[PDB]
């Protein structure tokens, strides 16, 4: 029997006695728990007698006399909540709080819960430990834990102790009393989507969440990675998600705050998604000086390559969520700056891809010997194949947005560009047709993809775009011919294959002379070309059959 | 002026390019008196003229310190995020036209002071440097007495106050490479930037170090870190000063606030400790610590481990005297479980703490717990050995993960709980694969007996794993009765079917005994079997095909209605290569019914209009060793083989 057990090992010293309890409580019912009491009852943290006591503690957690213990554990939280001293009763109230859970008096201990969350207020104030605010933090996810209509005060009063919050053993204290006032606040921010909330002003929370953000030191960067959960759980609630934007005018604060390296790593992904879902909900109401500020935040998170696949793939997401709210608004000049910032950042992230393309088929930072998180195992080819097809999925309805915001006949079509516009076209054309060498029916779907978007361009634009570029088409159909697909997209269309037939069949007039010579497969890729040409003209006899005269 | 732009671009110009060149110093001029006055106008007037002439740029030093001064002060009034757009693409291809202004320029001259010139410009300019041309040309530096006295200048000129925490972060990034690439091919790397490291760095940190701060430096601390194990693990320090002033270094370093960077220098200590106390450094080491942090501590734990024996584990066992953490401490006894010999002591305790925790990242942490507790009771000394086989069959009935649980049970058991496991899908394999596993090694034979209940029920896949214990318990029984009764049980149930359960039965059976249904030749159901393959021509009937028995069906001769069933079968339906090996080794036999093999004759010359080839080179060798519708058949192959195209068989 283990109170058998319990007996034979209880049969200065007192140090040493509670040792052995312990080992056998390690090693190894009601009758178990009632030979533990006279153990424990036989035998300023660093004193022997505290020592001695939170020793017992310990093992009352890791294991009739269970009621009189947990009464004990009770009475040992509320006077660590009420006062400074006597501290050490974090152990007892996690095993009241397990024996709650789990032992009629639920009820009771919930009611002693909540008296010492309302005292944490009187104990901070006289203070201004912190020991005593983890005990009030304990106490509320134990209120919490039952089905007691309690939890209404013991909201009432972790709402008082939160605002009541908002030498280095004071800073300590001041610290951890805050991370617990913000695990207070995540638990009240839980509770909160479930009912109306009672407080007196419901921006009073979010304006203490920002205010601790501002307080957290980077030390403490389990802390702000809890604020940054409570700050996820704001978002969930929709009055919140509208009092919060005239209250955050700064989007950057959390991150300048972060200035620890911890918080550096930790904050941008899961902070970014936090504001990624928030500006999904509230694109309405953002400012143009806040809109132009997160998306070139959002920009430069995509440009730089030190974040992972998912961060870039969802400030992409979030970059066509706000083209909406773009042309949304008046198609101004000014407005399409925006978008052409957008465009010219996706040119970027498409010409940092393909300068790893040989690598793949600096990237040399397996070997530094200190790593600072587990290295990604994830296959480059595979990771650039699905980058770039979201990403050409994006560029998709970003084209047709730009379609649908022509500047001043010229809504309706032909569609005005100044000279920085064919520019950062013809790159993103350069980049993108250097990443389909990236390497079937996915393929010849990207490219229906690079067609559909590029048709609908200006034709002015479009015929620079070809005429500048199509020396690097030949250049890359003479390595891979699958590229001979995007000249017959081109002359499928009606809109294209008048001007395409032209710039194509000129281009191939000034490389007929070295046609004999060259070697087959060159040879056979300039044949195929003239080929599709040669159908252009059947395809749409109307309006190439002027194009194609002269020339033969 | 974009149009001028274009125009010095074409050589036709030759007089107007050069007259621009004479008015050099007078178009800077204007550009002196930003919204008035376009800066990309002039750039762009720069690059056309370096294209034309590759000369031009090496005298234009000057010139490019006053663009990057315009450049700089336009992207500061650029800078604005009152208005919607301020911001005008021009500046930005005259920002990246003047990096590719510069490559040249550096290419022009090895010279590398002029870079840390433009990163220390840089300090205020948003725009990173070029992705793409500065960071080939950075590469190309990378890729010698040159390299080192430029890396000494490099490190001399470090700790320049001007330069800011971002520009010193890239800085240090462009540092590193050379470092490492020159260390593949490094001896020591002894080969003098070392010598100026000496006394530019260590000591001139020391107001650095000291802050006690964690803020946006602390990228210099962790590149410091790493710079600092890589020249340990290069270990040319031969004097001790300069070893002295290291861990005093890493001492200073350990004592700052931030906690990823004090991990850090643990680790950073952790490899002077193995180049080259350390208790309490150790003990503290074994805290508790967070996801950041536990890959640092568990680093530091694999790099200092080995080396503390000269320098033990009564302190880790006292630690774990008073999870995640606990999962740190799982893989930290795991590891010197080749030490556990050493800390005679430790073993029983550790295998019963992982036996204990044992019972997603969670699954991979316990199989690797079970697997340290049964190398642990193996290495320890018996009672340890059935304590793993018992703990090694539980884990397996819990849960290729359960192949290498049953192997590890197996190898357990080989030195009596594992015939519970073997006693009666994922789980009935499991049990059945380490019933297999067993049998084929105390524990051993209890589970080798009992194998026979697990063979019988398996608590189609379930049945397959059934089916290949009973055979594999068979055959290390032939080297008890139980598994070969199921393993021929198993083998006439697989024959009688005519999928893959079959197979595997069939397949087990023939390794266990050839006197198996499956595997017997002579036996009806497998060439019954064999008949039902050739017919559709179901995994049963192909291994029945497939083995010995449709081959050496004839030469039984029960098999021979079978075999010629099947051969009528393959005749009507379509040739089909295991169906053809069938048929074409019964007509071998047959020669060596005859109605069967003038039907395998006739099939072999269907397929013929490479298997009807080599039936006729059988043939060829019959006749060579060499009724009356048999012999009209043999005249019709023997005409047809006539006409074939092969050349040798015709011949």
């Amino acid at each position: 029997v283990v109170q058998l057990d319990d007996f034979a090992t209880r049969l200065y010293q007192s140090k040493h006695s509670v040792l052995s309890e312990i080992c056998d409580s390690l090693e190894t019912y009601e009758y178990f728990l009632k030979s533990l009491i006279p153990l424990f009852i036989d035998v300023v943290a660093n004193s022997p007698e505290n020592k001695l006591r939170n020793i017992t503690l310990e093992i009352l957690h890791r294991i009739d006399a269970l009621q009189a213990y947990s009464n004990e554990i009770v009475d040992t939280l509320m006077d660590l909540l009420k006062v400074e001293n006597e501290l050490n009763g974090i152990l007892c109230m996690k095993a009241i709080t397990t024996l709650h859970k789990t032992q009629e008096k639920v009820h009771p201990f919930i009611d002693i819960v909540i008296e010492i969350y309302s005292n944490i207020p009187q104990v901070v104030e006289e203070q201004f430990s912190k020991q005593l605010a983890q005990a009030m933090f304990s106490f509320k996810t134990l209120a919490e834990s039952p089905i007691t209509m309690v939890s209404l005060y013991s909201s009432y009063k972790e709402l008082a102790a939160s605002s009541l919050g908002n030498n280095r053993a004071n800073y300590g204290e001041f610290i951890i009393g805050q991370v617990k006032a913000a695990s207070f606040l995540a638990y009240l921010f839980i509770r909160r989507q479930a009912q109306t909330f009672l407080e007196p002003y419901q921006q009073a929370i979010p304006d203490i969440i920002i205010r601790l953000l501002q307080d957290c030191p980077s030390e403490l960067s389990a802390a702000r990675k809890e604020l940054l959960h409570a700050t996820r759980h704001i978002l969930s609630t929709d009055f919140r998600k509208m009092f919060i934007p005239k209250i955050d005018l700064l989007f950057d604060l959390r991150v300048l705050i972060g200035e620890g390296f911890t918080a550096y790593e930790t904050l941008r992904p899961l902070a970014y998604s936090t504001v990624a879902d928030f500006i999904h909900n509230v694109r309405d109401h953002l400012t143009p000086a806040q809109l132009w500020k997160s998306v070139s935040i959002y920009c430069k998170n995509l440009q730089d390559d030190s974040l992972a696949l998912t961060v870039q793939i969802m400030s992409a997401k979030l970059l066509l969520n706000l083209i909406e709210k773009i042309m949304r608004s008046e198609s101004k000049t000014e407005s399409r700056q925006l978008l052409m910032v957008i465009i010219d950042a996706y040119t970027k992230r498409f010409k940092m891809l393909n300068s790893r393309y040989n690598g793949i088929m600096m990237s040399l930072q397996e070997y530094l010997p200190i790593q600072v998180s587990v290295p990604p195992e994830i296959d480059l080819l595979k990771d650039s194949r699905y980058l770039f097809k979201t990403l050409m999925t994006f560029l998709k309805t970003i084209m047709i947005g730009l379609k649908n915001s022509n500047p001043p006949n010229w809504n309706e079509t032909a569609r005005g560009f100044s000279n920085e516009d064919i520019n950062i076209l013809k790159s993103l054309f350069r980049e993108c047709i250097l990443a389909l060498r990236f390497f079937t029916k996915e393929e010849k779907d990207l490219m229906e993809i690079f067609a559909t978007m590029f048709i609908h361009i200006d034709p002015a634009s479009f015929n620079e775009i070809v005429r500048e570029e199509l020396p690097f088409m030949y250049k890359q159909m003479l390595d891979f011919a699958s590229l001979l697909h995007i000249p017959q997209f081109f002359l499928a269309s009606v809109i294209t294959s008048s001007s395409f037939s032209g710039i194509l069949i000129t281009f191939l007039k000034s490389k007929l002379v070295d046609l004999g010579e060259v070697n087959i497969i060159k040879s056979n890729i300039l044949i195929r070309l003239f080929k599709l040409c040669f159908m252009s003209v059947s395809l749409f006899p109307a309006a190439n059959e002027s194009v194609i005269l002269p020339h033969l | 002026t974009t149009r001028f732009v274009y125009f010095v671009g074409l050589d036709s110009c030759s007089s107007l390019r050069a007259k621009v060149l004479e008015s050099l110093p007078r178009v800077r001029g204007l550009l002196h008196q930003e919204k008035c006055v376009r800066f990309s106008n002039l750039v762009d007037l720069c690059e056309s003229l370096a294209a034309s002439d590759k000369e031009w740029i090496k005298d234009k030093e000057e010139l490019l310190g006053e663009l990057l001064d315009a450049g700089s002060v336009c992207l500061t009034l650029k800078r604005s995020s009152n208005v919607v757009s301020p911001l005008y693409f021009q500046v930005d291809q005259g920002f990246e036209t003047l990096q590719l202004l510069y490559i040249e320029y550096f290419k022009s001259q090895p010279l590398g002071h002029e870079k840390v010139f433009n990163f220390i410009d840089k300090i205020s300019k948003e725009g990173l440097p070029f992705v793409l041309e500065f960071d080939d040309f950075i590469f190309n530096e990378v890729v010698i007495p040159t390299v080192q006295q430029t890396l000494d200048t490099i490190i001399r000129m470090t700790p320049q106050v001007s330069s800011l925490d971002a520009r010193v972060y890239l800085y240090k990034r462009i540092f590193l490479p050379i470092c490492i690439y020159e260390s593949e091919m490094h001896g020591d790397l002894s080969r003098a930037w070392l010598k100026s490291f000496d006394s530019d760095v260590w000591k001139a940190t020391g107001p650095l170090v000291d802050d006690y701060t964690s803020t946006l430096e602390d990228r210099y601390r962790l590149e410091l870190m790493q710079l600092t194990a890589l020249l340990i693990k290069g270990a040319p320090t031969a004097l001790t000063d300069m070893r002295k002033d290291i861990i005093k270094f890493s001492w200073n370093y350990i004592k700052l606030d931030d906690n990823t960077s004090k991990q850090a220098a643990y680790v950073v200590t952790a490899y002077f400790i193995s180049r080259f106390l350390t208790t309490r450094i150790f003990v503290a080491l074994l805290r508790c610590h967070q996801i950041d942090t536990r890959y640092l501590v568990k680093q530091a734990l694999e790099l200092l481990a080995p080396v503390l024996s000269e320098r033990w584990l009564k302190w880790p066992r006292r630690v774990l005297s008073e999870t995640q953490v606990a999962n740190i401490y799982q893989l930290i006894v795991k590891f010197p479980d080749l030490f556990y010999p050493a800390r005679d002591h430790f073993i029983p305790n550790i295998i019963t703490a992982m036996g204990k925790l044992t019972v997603l990242e969670n699954q991979q942490l316990a199989i690797d717990l079970a697997e340290l507790i049964l190398k642990w009771e193996t290495k320890l000394p018996f009672a340890q050995r059935e304590a793993c086989v018992t703990f090694l069959i539980r884990y397996i009935c819990i849960s290729e993960l359960g192949k290498r649980a049953l192997n590890i049970l197996y190898e357990l058991l080989g030195p009596v709980k594992l015939q519970f496991f073997e006693r009666f899908l994922l789980g009935y394999c499991l049990n059945a694969l380490e019933v297999l596993a067993v049998a084929l090694k105390t524990w051993i034979i209890e589970n080798v007996s009992y194998l026979q209940k697990l063979l019988e029920k398996c608590l189609q896949d379930i049945q397959e794993i059934l089916q290949k214990v009973l055979g594999i318990i068979l055959e290390a029984i032939n080297k008890e009765d139980e598994p070969e009764e199921v393993t021929n049980f198993i083998s006439l149930i697989v024959n009688i079917i005519g999928v893959a359960a079959g197979v595997s039965l069939c397949w087990t059976l023939s390794l266990y005994r050839p006197n198996a249904l499956d595997s017997l030749l002579p036996s009806i159901m497998r060439t019954f079997n064999k008949l039902c393959r050739d017919h559709i021509a179901e995994f049963e009937a192909k291994v029945t095909t497939n083995l010995l028995e449709k081959i050496l069906n004839l030469c039984a001769a029960d098999q021979r209605r079978v075999f010629l069933s099947l051969l009528a079968q393959l005749i009507d339906r379509s040739v089909d290569k295991d169906m053809l090996l069938k048929v074409i080794n019964i007509v071998t036999e047959w020669i060596f019914t005859t109605k069967e093999k003038a039907g395998i004759l006739g099939k072999m010359m269907i397929f013929d209009l490479e298997l009807s080839k080599k039936f006729n080179q059988v043939i060829v060798d019959i006749f060579e060793s060499k009724h009356t519708e048999l012999t009209a058949r043999m005249e019709t192959a023997f005409l047809f083989g006539t006409r074939l195209s092969d050349v040798s068989i015709r011949k």
